[PDB]
Parts: structure tokens; sequence; C-alpha cells
């Protein structure tokens, strides 16, 4: 239900409202609001994940909402394709940022409610253009900032609708 | 930055 238009080609994905309620909810708005609209992944780790949604061309970073709750211990397991939440070390930190995983990452699950074992919450999944996210996740990187992983050349959501 |  959600189109990611990016320089690379589009990905769809396919939100689980009932299992991540709050952090769907929030994503969306942010699409809605256009939030995403000109943001790009600043964070491309092949073998791991691809994440964006927070920066803007030359590691410019946007404003935010509040933060949401950690809804991680839902019972949805960071499958390869799926999305999910970025955040700070504080559980109940996610805001913007999410990360759509580009291999199996378990270990990145909901093992305990403690700052160390909370994981990342999993809202979604990429339902069609997987070969973009395959794509995307091989290209040249390097640091800038204090930033590693940051793509040479900018890897550019154009625009995200609800569709 | 997380994950890590």
């Amino acid at each position: 239900s959600i189109k990611l238009q990016t320089n690379h080609g589009t990905i769809t994905l396919k939100l689980f409202a009932d299992k991540a309620p709050e952090t769907a909810a929030n994503f969306e708005q942010y699409v809605k609001d256009g939030h995403y609209d000109g943001t790009i992944f600043h964070r491309v780790i092949d073998g791991f994940m691809i994440q964006g949604g927070g920066f803007e061309p030359g590691m410019k970073q946007k404003s935010t909402r509040a933060p949401i709750k950690n809804e991680a211990n839902n019972g949805l397991s960071n499958k390869k394709y799926t999305i999910a939440m970025a955040r700070t070390p504080d559980p109940h930190s996610a805001s913007a940022q999410f990360f759509i995983n580009v291999k199996d990452n378990a270990f990145l699950d909901h093992t305990a409610p403690t700052a160390h074992g909370w994981g990342y919450a999993v809202f979604g999944e990429v339902v069609e253009g997987t070969d973009v996210v395959d794509r995307i996740k091989s290209v040249a990187t390097g640091s800038r900032a204090g930033h590693g992983d940051v793509p040479v050349d900018d890897v550019i959501i154009e625009k995200a609708e609800i569709v | 930055a997380f994950p890590f």
C-alpha cells in the first residue's frame, strides 16, 4: 500500500497495521505528510540492511515528530525484505528512520524488554521491487562526517506515496 | 545509529 519511488526503481511496501499498529501509523503519517520525499538511504551495508528516511543529500538531518514505543515484541522476525524502525540506543526512541533487511537478521529481533534486548520493530515488508533493494545494497559507499557506509552517489527516495 |  506504500510506494517508494527511488532513483534505482520503485519499492512497494505492505504494512502490518495490526501486528505493529503504532509503528505502521507513524510511518504512514510521515509518508502522507511527504516527509520522506527527497530523503536518501544514508546507510547502506551489504549483507545487512539499507537505512533511510532521515537525511537529505549532503547528510542534512531533517526534523521529526516525537518517538514511538517499541513494538518489536510482536513475534515478527527481521527476515529478508522486512522493513523495521531504526533508532537510538534508547528502545523507545524510533521516529522517522527505517531500514530494510537485505538478509535474514534474527539477531535484530526482540529477546527481552531490556536496553540491549528490545530489538527492532518489524512493521512491514517489501511486496514488490525486491530486486531494487538487491541492487541498492551493493552500491559504492564511504565515510562522510561521522557517518560510515554512505553511498558515494545518492540513493534518493524521490517520492513516497500511499496507494 | 542503531541497529549496530
